[PDB]
C-alpha cells in the first residue's frame, strides 16, 4: 500500500521542491494576463483559450468572476480547480461581512487564499492547487491594489502584473513603458492593447479573442465595468491608426 | 410575552402598481426607551425591502444572517433574486431553528423584478409563509394594524392615496398602542424610484 | 511479477496467487479428517509426537465452539484461535438475539464472510486456515461442513485437511453412511488414522477424537479415549 | 499501452482501458461453468448444471439457485465466495426496500443498486472489485417475466434469453440461431430450448443429476426449484 | 477505508495530468452522440449499438431526464455515468427543498463540475470517463453544457462527442447556422450522426430526446420511426 | 380549519376551508391545505401550518425523486410509510394532522395520519378543529360507491356545515377529485359568503398627514 | 529502497531503533559517576563560535528539585521528554504527597519511548543520564532510544564513550568520594575533548543528601578547573 | 489523515528531511543582525527586487509584539505561517500573566513548533531559519536563532542565508568589542557585514532597529545611503 505513494511534498536532492515548479511549469502554459494599476480605477487583460466559433458567450462573464462587490480576479491554470477556488475565496469574504458588517480588506482575503493554498503544498501530499491568479479591488486604507498568487502560497501586491509564460516579455515591454502613475483611462487601455497586440502572436488583434474589465470609484456604488464589444473594437483602430502615426518616423 | 420584551410594529400595504412599508422607531426594555433611531426596515438589493419585528437580537441576526445567504445567491447567480425565492430562503432559514427558534415575524414587502408587479407576504416564527393581495402587519399591536388596515384599503391606490392610508393606519394604530411609539419610518416604493418619508408621530 | 504481492490484485490470466498460498499454507499441516453418521459426527485429529514438546493435553486442534459444535482444525494454530473465538462470538449474538440453538449454515455463513472479508483488501492477510464444523440436532439430523481459506463452504460427508488429503479419502469413501452408527465409526477413524500416515519422518503421533450426536444427548464433547480404547486393540491388528 | 501501474490498480491506460476489471472478465472462466437463461411468454427458466466429481460430497449444498426473496430468484458464476457475498447484499436490500417501499421490489431496481455497488468495487482503486457474475429473474405486474444480468463492470442490463459463463460465444450463437426465428414460447419450448441449449454446446446428453432448474411462471409467482423426477420428466420428453 | 488518503492524480514534469488526458482518451474512444441548440428547444441524439440481435432496447436509457424539463446524455462509459446521474438527481432536490423552484442548469452544472473536480483531487480514486452534455430549457432561453472528465464546462451552439467528434465538428460548423427549429435540429443531428454511424441505422440504433420551453420530453421509437423517413 | 376526504366509485375526493387562524384573530382569507405530492397524490395538512408544509414537502421531494429514479408511477403506500416513520421517529413533537390520497395501480387509497404516527386505511376521513362535523355529515348521508358530483356534494356540504358550525373554520371551500386519468384543482368551489359594500367612503387627502424627512432614490 | 518503517530485520534486531543507536554516537559526551557522598554529574558543550553566547546551551536540565538529567546529541526532542518527565514527576507528587523515585521516572519515560506509530512517529534519537537522591541512597540511571533501561554505576556516552569507559574502568571503585570523582570526570573530559579546558566548556551538576539539591552556578568551576 | 511517517532516519544516523531542508535555508536571502548593548539593529539582504514595483509587501522583516522582532531566510510561506502562529501565541501569553512576553519564551514556542513538527505524522518540515530579536525586561538585548530541527540557540551576530560562512568569517576578523561603543557605529557595523557580503548597492540594503524602549522604526535609504558613504570614506582614510 506504500508502493503507490506518489510523495508530492517531499524534497528532492536538488534543493527546490519538486511539485511546486511543476505546478508553475503547469501555470506557464494555457494562459496570459495582466492588469494595469495607474490612478482613479484598474484594470484586468484576458486571452480566449476557446476562441472556436460555436460557443455561446451566454454567460455575461468570462475568466473574470466578480467575487465581491469591490473585487474580481482574472485566473490561469486549470479551470475547475480554480471555480473550486473560487466558491471558498467568495465564501471567505463573505463569512468576514458577516463577521464584522464592514467589507474585506483585499490582504487579508489574499492571505487567507495563500494559505490554504500552502496547507495543501505542506502536509499529506496532496495534488497541490496549479492556480495562479489576479487580484483587483478596493478598501478603505489604499485604494487601488494588484496582488499575484502563486501555487506556493507566496503572494506579491504588484503595480502592473504578469501570469502567463507569454508575458514575461510582457513584464519586459511594461518596463520599457513603465509610467508613473498617469491614468487617463485611454493610455492605460491602449498601452495594454499595444502590450497583447504585441505579446500574443494572433495577428492584429480580432476583438472576439480579448477581453478587458475596469474597476471605477464612484461613492456609493464602486461599479466593475466588465466593458462590451464596440469600445474595444474602436480601442484596436484607435491604437492602428497610432501605431500607423508612430511609424512615420521611418 | 418574549415578544412583548422590546415592542415593534411592521406594516405592508399592496397598492396599484406600487407597494408601502413602515414601521415604528422605537427601542428599549420593556417601559425604558433608550433610542429613536433603531432600524427594522432593511435594503435586499433594489426595488426590494424586507421589515422584522420582536426581539432585536433576532431582528439583527436573522437581517445579517439573511444578508450573508442572499449575496452569496446573487454572487453563485448573476441575476437578482424573484420575491418567492426570498420567501422560501427565509422560510428555510428560519425552519432550520424549529426548535431552536428565532423571535421574530418577517415581513417581506419588494417588486417583481421583471415587470412591476407588486408582492407582499409574512412569516412566523418557525416558517410559515402566508401571502395575501391587500396588508400584512407584524409585531405586538396585531389587531390595532388589522382594524386599520381593514378599514382604510381600497384595491386601486394611487400612490398618494396609497401614502397617505399607511400614514393614517401607522399613526391610529400606533397611538393606541403603549410600548411601541416614538415615530414612524415611511418606504413607498415603485418601478421608477423610491421615497421614503418619516411621519410627525406623537413622541410621547 | 509484481502480481503475487498484494491481495487485492489480479493476475494476468485472473485468479489470486495470495489465496493460492495460504490453500497450500495448510497443506503442509499434519491431518484433520472428519465423518458423519445417520445419528452423528465423528472428528478426528492426528498430532504428532517428536520427543517431549509438551504435555499430553496443550494445544489441542478439537476445539468446541457451541454446545453442539466444535471444530476440527488445522493448518496455522493462531489463526485458528482466532476463528474459533469470532464464532464463539456470533453463536453468542445469535444465542442472545433469537433465544434458541445456532443452525450450522448460518454459523458457517457468518464464518465464510468473516473469511472472505479478510481476502478483500490490501491491508489484511487472508487465513491460513481449513476446519470442519459438525453438529447435532433433533429437527436437523447430522451436518458437517467445511470452510477452505478462501470462504468457500459447503457439505460433505466424509473429508480430510492436512497431507494426506486423497489417501485419507480413498477409505472414508469405502464407508457407507446409512448403515452406521457412530460407536463403529470411532474405531473405523482410529483404525485408518493409525493406517495412513507412517512412521516413516515422525515416529510417534498422538490420536485425538471428537464426537457428537444422538448418543451425547445432543452435548459435544472429546470422547472418554481411555474409556473402551477402541483404536489401538484393532490398530496393532491393522498392520497385516 | 500500459503506463505506470495500470496492470495492478484500475487507473486508466494510454489507450483508455482500465485492465483490472478486464481481467476479472475471465475470474468467471476458472469456475468451469456454465449458466443459461430463457424469458419467453408468461414463464421464465433457469439452467445450470452441477459439478460433483466427489462421492464424499453433497448435492443440498452445491446448488447455485439462490431464492432472493418470493418473487425472485438467480442463479451464480464466477468463484464462490463473491457469489454468496453478493447474495447477501442482494437480500439486505431487497428487505430494506420492503421496509422503506412497503411493497415488493422491482427485480430492475435490485440489478440496479447491484450494479451501482459493483461500481463502488470498481471506482475506488483500493477495493477489490468481485469477479462474479449475477443473473437475475423476476415476475412484474403488466409486464409478464423478465431476465436480468449484473455484470462485475457494474453495467446491469436484461434482454430476452442470456447466457455467461465459460462457453457463450458458442451459446449465444446457438441462442441468435433459436429465439429469432418466429419460435413461439410454451412452458415447454422454454424447458426444451433451455435443456437442449447446453446439451448441445456440451454435447453430453445426461443424467437428471446435473442441472438444476429454476423456474418461475404467472400461475404461481413463487419461484421454484425443481426435483430430479420431473427434470426425468423433462429429459426423456425431450427424446424424441 | 484504509486510511491511505493520497491522491494517484499527480503533475507530470512537463506539467500535465496523466491520468486526465488518459480519461479523455477513454472518453474518445466511447459511443458518439451529437446535441444542438436551435432557438426554440435542444435536441440530444445518441448513437446506440447493440452487440447482438439479442439484446433488448427497452432496458439501458441513454437520454435520462434529471428534472422535468433537463436532459442529460454522455459518451464514456455507463456504469460511471449512472452513478453521476443519481448524483445529480439527489443534488437537484436538495436545491428544490431550499428554494421551491426548479434549479437553473447554469446551477447544476456548477454543482455537478464542482463534485467531478472534487472526486478528480481527493484520495486514490480516478477520475470519471465520462463527458456530459447537459441541457434545459430555464427562463426562456433554452441551454447546452458540456462537461469534461477534467471537471471544466462550457457552453455551445451545437457539438458532439465520442468516435469521430472532429469530424462530425466540421459537420456541425458547415451545416449549423443561428437559427433553426427542431425538426431541423433533428435533420441535421441525425445527418451528423449518420455521418459517423454504421450503414443500418433503425429507430432502435439511435435514441433521441427533445426539450421545450414547455418541458422536458423524451421522444419514443415511434416518431423516430417516423423520422426515418427521407433519412439524415 | 376542516379537512374531509372521501372514496367515491373511481377516485378520491378531498376538501379544505381556507381560514389561517392565528390564536383568535382571523390571520388569512385565502390559503392553500392541499399540498402537491406526485401527479397522483395529494395531501391536506392541519394543526401546525409550518410543520406540514416542510414535511409535505420533503416526503414530496423524496417521492418526486423515488418516482425519477425508479421509472413509473408512485405508490400510496410508499408515502404512507415514509410519512409514518418520520413522525414516529420526531416522538409526537411535529404537529402534524395528514390526510393522504392518490390513485395507484391498485386503485383508490384514503390514508390519515395522526400526528405520532398512527395511520388508518379509510374510505372517508376527517381532520382539524372541526372534524367532527363533518364526520357527523359523512356518517348521515355516506353510501358505499358514490358517483362523482354526489360525492362533490357531500364533501362541499360537510365543509359548509363544519364552517357554519366551527370557529376556526370559515372561508372558501376547496375541492380536488383524483381518477385515474382526469386531475383536477379548483380555487373556489362554492363562496358561501360575500361581504357588505361599505357605507362610508373614509377616504384621506393628499396631504392630511405632517411629514418630517423625505428621500428620493432614482433607479433604472 | 524504502521499506515499511516497522520492519524487523533478517538477522533479528530492529532498522530504525539500530539507526538511533547509531544516531546517539554523533552527540556531544556526557559522564556521570555515583557515589555514596552523593551523586556527581558532567558534560561538555561543544562550543562552536564566538558569537555563539555561551551560558544559553543547555545539557544538564532540571527534572524536580532533586533528580538531575543531562542529554545529548538530538536536543528537541529530549527537551519534549524532559518537559513531560516533569509532569509526570509532578503528578506524583500531587496525587500521592511524595517523591516519583528515578526508577519510577525512568519507567515513566520509556512506556512511549516507543510508542512510534502511524496510527494511534519516527522514534527519539537522544541518550539520557539520570541522577538523583531517592530514598535508596543516591541513583545514576541511564536509558537509551530502545527502551532498554538498565542502572550504571558510573556510565559513559556518546562520541568519547569507548575510551571514556575503559579509563572510567581503570580509576573507579565503590568507596570514591565526591571531589576527587568530579575532577577524576574532567581529566577524562580534557582526555576526550578537542579544545583546551577552560571556564567555559564544561559544566558540573552535583546533588547530594547534604548537598540537597543540585546547585551549581559559574566560577566554582574555575576553582574546581585550577586545582588541577 | 495522513497516517504515515515522512522522515525516517538514515542508514548512518541522520534525519534526511531535517538536515536537507537546511539548504532550502542556505539558498534563501541572506540576513544579519547584531546587538548593541543599548541599541538593537538587524536587516536583510537579498531582496532583489525588480526596482519598479510596490515593496511594502514583500517585507522579510515584521514584529509579533511591541518588545519582539522577526527575520528569516528560506521559504517565505513557511515563515508566514509561523508568524502568525507566533503571534496568536504572544497575545495568549498576554491573555494569561501580565508581562509582556518574554523573548525566551516565544523562541522556545517556535522551536518546539518545528521539533513537535518534524516528528508528527506525515508533515513537512519548516524550511525556514529565524531570528527573535527582542530586549526584555531591565533592557537586556538579546538575539536567537532558530534550525528546522528546533533549536534555539542564542548569539551575539548573525550567520544565516546565502555565503554565510563569509559573513561570519567576516564577523570572526570583526569581533571588536569597540564596534559595540556606538549605536551608529553598530549601526555601520552592520552595514560593513552586509557590504562584505552581496553588491549592497544601498537598493536591497532593507534594516530597521529598535532602541530597546520604542518600537521598530524602518530606516528611509537615504540615512543608509550617507552611512554607506562615510563606510566608504572610512574605507578611504585606512589608504
Amino acid at each position: 500500500s506504500r508502493r503507490y505513494d506518489s510523495r508530492t511534498t517531499i524534497f528532492s536532492p536538488e534543493g527546490r521542491l519538486y511539485q511546486v515548479e511543476y505546478a508553475m511549469e503547469a501555470i506557464g502554459h494555457a494562459g496570459t494576463c495582466l492588469g494595469i494599476l495607474a490612478n482613479d480605477g484598474v484594470l484586468l487583460a484576458a486571452e480566449r483559450r476557446n476562441i472556436h466559433k460555436l460557443l455561446d458567450e451566454v454567460f455575461f462573464s468570462e475568466k473574470i468572476y466578480k467575487l465581491n462587490e469591490d473585487m474580481a480576479c482574472s485566473v490561469a491554470g486549470i479551470t475547475s480547480d480554480a471555480n473550486v477556488l473560487t466558491n471558498e475565496l467568495r465564501l471567505i469574504a463573505q463569512r468576514y461581512l458577516l463577521q464584522y458588517q464592514e467589507p474585506i480588506p483585499c490582504e487579508q482575503l489574499v492571505t487567507a487564499l495563500c494559505d490554504i493554498k500552502q496547507a495543501y503544498t505542506q502536509f499529506g501530499g496532496k495534488r497541490p492547487f496549479g492556480v495562479s491568479l489576479l487580484y483587483i479591488g478596493w478598501d478603505k486604507h489604499y485604494g487601488f491594489q494588484l496582488y499575484q498568487s502563486d501555487p506556493s502560497g507566496n503572494y506579491g501586491g504588484w503595480k502592473a502584473t504578469c501570469i502567463g509564460n507569454n508575458s514575461a516579455a510582457a513584464v519586459s515591454m511594461l518596463k520599457q513603458d513603465y509610467k508613473e502613475g498617469e491614468m487617463t483611462l485611454k493610455s492605460a487601455l491602449a498601452l495594454a492593447i499595444k502590450v497583447l497586440n504585441k505579446t500574443m502572436d494572433v495577428s492584429k488583434l480580432s476583438a472576439e479573442k480579448v477581453e478587458i474589465a475596469t474597476l471605477t470609484r464612484e461613492n456609493g456604488k464602486t461599479v466593475i465595468r466588465v466593458l462590451k464589444q464596440k469600445e474595444v473594437e474602436q480601442l484596436i483602430k484607435k491604437h492602428e491608426e497610432e501605431e500607423a502615426k508612430a511609424e512615420r518616423e521611418k | 410575552s418574549i415578544m412583548s420584551y422590546n415592542g415593534g410594529a411592521v406594516m405592508a400595504m399592496k397598492g396599484k402598481n406600487c407597494v408601502a412599508i413602515a414601521a415604528d422607531r422605537r427601542f428599549g426594555i420593556q417601559a425604558q426607551m433608550v433610542t429613536t433611531d433603531f432600524q427594522k426596515i432593511f435594503p435586499m438589493g433594489d426595488r426590494l425591502y424586507i421589515g422584522l419585528a420582536g426581539l432585536a437580537t433576532d431582528v439583527q441576526t436573522v437581517a445579517q444572517r439573511l444578508k450573508f445567504r442572499l449575496n452569496l445567491y446573487e454572487l453563485k447567480e448573476g441575476r437578482q433574486i424573484k420575491p418567492y425565492t426570498l420567501m422560501s430562503m427565509v422560510a428555510n432559514l428560519l425552519y432550520e431553528k424549529r426548535f431552536g427558534p428565532y423571535y421574530t415575524e418577517p415581513v417581506i414587502a419588494g417588486l417583481d423584478p421583471k415587470t412591476f408587479k407588486p408582492f407582499i407576504c409574512s412569516l412566523d416564527l418557525i416558517g410559515c409563509p402566508m401571502v395575501t393581495d391587500d396588508f400584512v402587519v407584524s409585531g405586538t399591536c396585531a389587531e390595532q394594524m388589522y382594524g386599520m388596515c381593514e378599514s382604510l384599503w381600497e384595491p386601486n391606490m394611487d400612490p398618494d392615496h396609497l401614502f397617505e392610508t399607511i400614514s393614517q393606519a401607522m399613526l391610529n394604530a400606533v397611538d393606541r398602542d403603549a410600548v411601541s411609539g416614538m415615530g414612524v419610518i415611511v418606504h413607498i416604493i415603485e418601478k421608477d424610484k423610491i421615497t421614503t418619508r418619516t411621519l410627525k408621530a406623537r413622541m410621547d | 511479477t509484481g502480481y503475487d504481492l498484494s491481495a487485492s490484485t489480479f493476475s494476468p490470466d485472473g485468479r489470486v496467487f495470495q489465496v493460492e498460498y495460504a490453500m497450500k499454507a495448510v497443506e503442509n499441516s499434519s491431518t484433520a479428517i472428519g465423518i458423519r453418521c445417520k445419528d452423528g459426527v465423528v472428528f478426528g485429529v492426528e498430532k504428532l509426537v517428536l520427543s517431549k514438546l509438551y504435555e499430553e493435553g496443550s494445544n489441542k486442534r478439537l476445539f468446541n465452539v457451541d454446545r453442539h459444535v466444535g471444530m476440527a482444525v488445522a493448518g496455522l494454530l493462531a489463526d485458528a484461535r482466532s476463528l474459533a473465538d469470532i464464532a464463539r462470538e456470533e453463536a453468542s449474538n445469535f444465542r442472545s438475539n433469537f433465544g434458541y440453538n445456532i443452525p450450522l449454515k448460518h454459523l458457517a455463513d457468518r464464518v465464510a464472510m468473516y473469511v472472505h472479508a479478510y481476502t478483500l483488501y490490501s491491508a489484511v492477510r487472508p487465513f491460513g486456515c481449513s476446519f470442519m464444523l459438525g453438529s447435532y440436532s433433533v429437527n436437523d439430523g447430522a451436518q458437517l461442513y467445511m470452510i477452505d481459506p478462501s470462504g468457500v463452504s459447503y457439505g460433505y460427508w466424509g473429508c480430510a485437511i492436512g497431507k494426506a488429503r486423497q489417501a485419507a479419502k480413498t477409505e472414508i469413501e469405502k464407508l457407507q453412511m446409512k448403515e452406521m452408527t457412530c460407536r463403529d465409526i470411532v474405531k473405523e477413524v482410529a483404525k485408518i488414522i493409525y493406517i495412513v500416515h507412517d512412521e516413516v519422518k515422525d515416529k510417534a503421533f498422538e490420536l485425538e477424537l471428537s464426537w457428537v450426536g444422538e448418543l451425547t444427548n445432543g452435548r459435544h464433547e472429546i470422547v472418554p479415549k481411555d474409556i473402551r480404547e477402541e483404536a489401538e486393540k484393532y490398530a496393532k491388528e491393522s498392520l497385516k | 499501452s500500459s503506463a505506470g501501474f495500470d496492470r495492478h490498480i484500475t487507473i486508466f491506460s494510454p489507450e483508455g482501458r482500465l485492465y483490472q476489471v478486464e481481467y476479472a472478465f475471465k475470474a468467471i472462466n476458472q469456475g468451469g461453468l456454465t449458466s443459461v437463461a430463457v424469458r419467453g411468454k408468461d414463464c421464465a427458466v433457469i439452467v445450470t448444471q452441477k459439478k460433483v466429481p466427489d462421492k464424499l460430497l453433497d448435492s443440498s449444498t452445491v446448488t447455485h439457485l439462490f431464492k432472493i426473496t418470493e418473487n425472485i430468484g438467480c442463479v451464480m458464476t464466477g468463484m464462490t465466495a463473491d457469489s454468496r457475498s453478493q447474495v447477501q447484499r442482494a437480500r439486505y436490500e431487497a428487505a430494506n426496500w420492503k421496509y422503506k417501499y412497503g411493497y415488493e421490489i422491482p427485480v430492475d431496481m435490485l440489478c440496479k443498486r447491484i450494479a451501482d455497488i459493483s461500481q463502488v468495487y470498481t471506482q475506488n482503486a483500493e477495493m477489490r472489485p468481485l469477479g462474479c457474475c449475477m443473473i437475475l429473474i423476476g415476475i412484474d405486474e403488466e409486464q409478464g417475466p423478465q431476465v436480468y444480468k449484473c455484470d462485475p463492470a457494474g453495467y446491469y442490463c436484461g434482454f430476452k434469453a442470456t447466457a455467461a459463463g465459460v462457453k457463450q460465444t458458442e451459446s449465444t450463437s446457438f441462442l441468435e440461431k433459436k429465439v429469432k426465428k418466429k419460435f413461439d414460447w410454451t412452458f415447454e419450448q422454454t424447458v426444451e430450448t433451455a435443456i437442449t441449449c447446453l446439451s448441445t454446446v456440451l454435447s453430453i446428453d445426461f443424467k437428471p443429476s446435473e442441472i438444476e432448474v429454476g423456474v418461475v411462471t404467472v400461475e404461481n409467482p413463487k419461484f421454484r426449484i425443481l426435483t430430479e423426477a420431473e427434470i426425468d420428466a423433462h429429459l426423456v420428453a425431450l427424446a424424441e | 477505508e484504509r486510511g491511505y488518503s493520497f491522491s494517484l492524480t499527480t503533475f507530470s514534469p512537463s506539467g500535465k495530468l496523466v491520468q486526465i488526458e488518459y480519461a479523455l482518451a477513454a472518453v474518445a474512444g466511447g459511443a458518439p452522440s451529437v446535441g444542438i441548440k436551435a432557438a426554440n428547444g435542444v435536441v440530444l441524439a445518441t448513437e446506440k449499438k447493440q452487440k447482438s440481435i439479442l439484446y433488448d432496447e427497452r432496458s439501458v436509457h441513454k437520454v435520462e431526464p434529471i428534472t422535468k424539463h433537463i436532459g442529460l446524455v454522455y459518451s464514456g462509459m455507463g456504469p460511471d455515468y449512472r452513478v453521476l446521474v443519481h448524483r445529480a438527481r439527489k443534488l437537484a432536490q436538495q436545491y428544490y427543498l431550499v428554494y421551491q423552484e426548479p434549479i437553473p442548469t447554469a446551477q447544476l452544472v456548477q454543482r455537478v463540475a464542482s463534485v467531478m473536480q472534487e472526486y478528480t483531487q481527493s484520495g486514490g480514486v480516478r477520475p470519471f470517463g465520462v463527458s456530459l452534455l447537459i441541457c434545459g430549457w430555464n427562463e426562456g432561453r433554452p441551454y447546452l453544457f458540456q462537461s469534461d472528465p477534467s471537471g471544466a464546462y462550457f457552453a455551445w451552439k451545437a457539438t458532439a462527442m465520442g468516435k469521430n467528434y472532429v469530424n462530425g465538428k466540421t459537420f456541425l460548423e458547415k451545416r449549423y447556422n443561428e437559427d433553426l427549429e427542431l425538426e431541423d435540429a433533428i435533420h441535421t443531428a441525425i445527418l451528423t450522426l449518420k455521418e459517423s454511424f454504421e450503414g443500418q441505422m433503425t429507430e432502435d440504433n439511435i435514441e433521441v430526446g427533445i426539450c421545450n420551453e414547455a418541458g422536458f420530453r423524451r421522444l419514443t421509437p415511434t416518431e423516430v420511426k417516423d423520422y426515418l423517413a427521407a433519412i439524415a | 380549519t376542516t379537512i374531509a376526504g372521501v372514496v367515491y366509485k373511481d377516485g378520491i375526493v378531498l376538501g379544505a376551508d381556507t381560514r389561517a387562524t392565528e390564536g383568535m384573530v382571523v390571520a388569512d382569507k385565502n390559503c392553500s391545505k392541499i399540498h402537491f405530492i406526485s401527479p397522483n397524490i395529494y395531501c391536506c395538512g392541519a394543526g401546525t401550518a409550518a410543520d406540514t408544509d416542510m414535511t409535505t414537502q420533503l416526503i414530496s421531494s423524496n417521492l418526486e425523486l423515488h418516482s425519477l429514479s425508479t421509472g413509473r408511477l408512485p405508490r400510496v403506500v410508499t408515502a404512507n410509510r415514509m410519512l409514518k416513520q418520520m413522525l414516529f421517529r420526531y416522538q409526537g413533537y411535529i404537529g402534524a394532522a395528514l390526510v393522504l390520497g392518490g390513485v395507484d395501480v391498485t386503485g383508490p387509497h384514503l390514508y390519515s395520519i395522526y400526528p405520532h404516527g398512527s395511520t388508518d386505511k379509510l374510505p372517508y376521513v376527517t381532520m382539524g378543529s372541526g372534524s367532527l362535523a363533518a364526520m357527523a355529515v359523512f356518517e348521515d348521508k355516506f353510501r358505499p360507491d358514490m358517483e362523482e358530483e354526489e360525492a362533490k356534494n357531500l364533501v362541499s356540504e360537510a365543509i359548509a356545515a363544519g364552517i357554519f358550525n366551527d370557529l376556526g373554520s370559515g372561508s372558501n371551500i376547496d375541492l380536488c377529485v383524483i381518477s385515474k386519468n382526469k386531475l383536477d384543482f379548483l380555487r373556489p368551489y362554492t363562496v358561501p359568503n360575500k361581504k357588505g359594500t361599505r357605507l362610508g367612503r373614509y377616504r384621506c387627502e393628499k396631504g392630511t398627514t405632517a411629514v418630517l424627512t423625505e428621500k428620493i432614490t432614482p433607479l433604472e | 529502497y524504502d521499506r515499511g518503517v516497522n520492519t524487523f530485520s533478517p538477522e533479528g534486531r530492529l532498522f530504525q531503533v539500530e539507526y538511533a543507536i547509531e544516531a546517539i554516537k554523533l552527540g556531544s559526551t556526557a559522564i556521570g559517576i555515583q557515589t555514596s557522598e552523593g551523586v556527581c554529574l558532567a558534560v561538555e558543550k561543544r562550543i562552536t563560535s564566538p558569537l555563539m553566547e555561551p551560558s544559553s546551551i543547555e545539557k544538564i536540565v532540571e527534572i524536580d528539585a532533586h533528580i538531575g538529567c543531562a542529554m545529548s546529541g538530538l536536543i528537541a526532542d529530549a527537551k519534549t521528554l524532559i518537559d513531560k518527565a516533569r509532569v509526570e514527576t509532578q503528578n506524583h507528587w500531587f496525587t500521592y504527597n511524595e517523591t516519583m523515585t528515578v526508577e519510577s521516572v525512568t519507567q515513566a519515560v520509556s512506556n512511549l519511548a516507543l510508542q512510534f506509530g502511524e496510527e494511534d512517529s519516527r522514534p527519539f534519537g537522544v541518550a539520557l543520564l539520570f541522577g538523583g537522591v531517592d530514598e535508596k541512597g543516591p541513583q545514576l540511571f541511564h536509558m537509551d532510544p530502545s527502551g532498554t533501561f538498565v542502572q550504571c554505576d558510573a556510565r559513559a556516552i556518546g562520541s568519547a564513550s569507548e575510551g571514556a569507559q575503559s579509563s572510567l574502568q581503570e580509576v573507579y571503585h565503590k568507596s570514591m568520594t565526591l571531589k576527587e570523582a568530579i575532577k577524576s570526570s574532567l581529566i577524562i573530559l580534557k582526555q576526550v575533548m578537542e579544545e583546551k579546558l577552560n571556564a567555559t566548556n564544561i559544566e558540573l551538576a552535583t546533588v547530594q543528601p547534604g548537598q540537597n539539591f543540585h546547585m551549581f552556578t559559574k566560577e566554582e568551576l574555575e576553582e574546581v578547573i585550577k586545582d588541577i | 489523515s495522513y497516517d504515515r511517517a515522512i522522515t525516517v532516519f538514515s542508514p548512518d544516523g541522520h534525519l534526511f528531511q531535517v538536515e536537507y531542508a537546511q539548504e532550502a535555508v542556505k539558498k534563501g536571502s541572506t540576513a544579519v543582525g547584531v546587538r548593541g548593548r543599548d541599541i538593537v539593529v538587524l536587516g536583510v539582504e537579498k531582496k532583489s527586487v525588480a526596482k519598479l514595483q510596490d515593496e511594502r509587501t514583500v517585507r522579510k522583516i515584521c514584529a509579533l509584539d511591541d518588545n519582539v522582532c522577526m527575520a528569516f531566510a528560506g521559504l517565505t510561506a513557511d515563515a508566514r505561517i509561523v508568524i502568525n502562529r507566533a503571534r496568536v501565541e504572544c497575545q495568549s501569553h498576554r491573555l494569561t500573566v501580565e508581562d509582556p512576553v518574554t523573548v525566551e519564551y516565544i523562541t522556545r514556542y517556535i522551536a518546539s513548533l518545528k521539533q513537535r513538527y518534524t516528528q508528527s505524522n506525515g508533515r513537512r518540515p519548516f524550511g525556514i531559519s529565524a531570528l527573535i530579536v527582542g530586549f526584555d525586561f531591565d533592557g537586556t538585548p538579546r538575539l536567537y536563532q532558530t534550525d528546522p530541527s528546533g533549536t534555539y540557540h542564542a548569539w551575539k551576530a548573525n550567520a544565516i542565508g546565502r555565503g554565510a560562512k563569509s559573513v561570519r568569517e567576516f564577523l570572526e576578523k570583526n569581533y571588536t568589542d569597540e564596534a559595540i561603543e556606538t549605536d551608529d557605529l553598530t549601526i555601520k557595523l552592520v552595514i560593513k557585514a552586509l557590504l562584505e557580503v552581496v553588491q549592497s548597492g544601498g537598493k536591497n540594503i532593507e534594516l530597521a532597529v529598535m532602541r530597546r524602549d520604542q518600537s521598530l522604526k524602518i530606516l528611509n535609504p537615504e540615512e543608509i545611503e550617507k552611512y554607506v558613504a562615510e563606510i566608504e570614506k572610512e574605507k578611504e582614510e585606512n589608504e
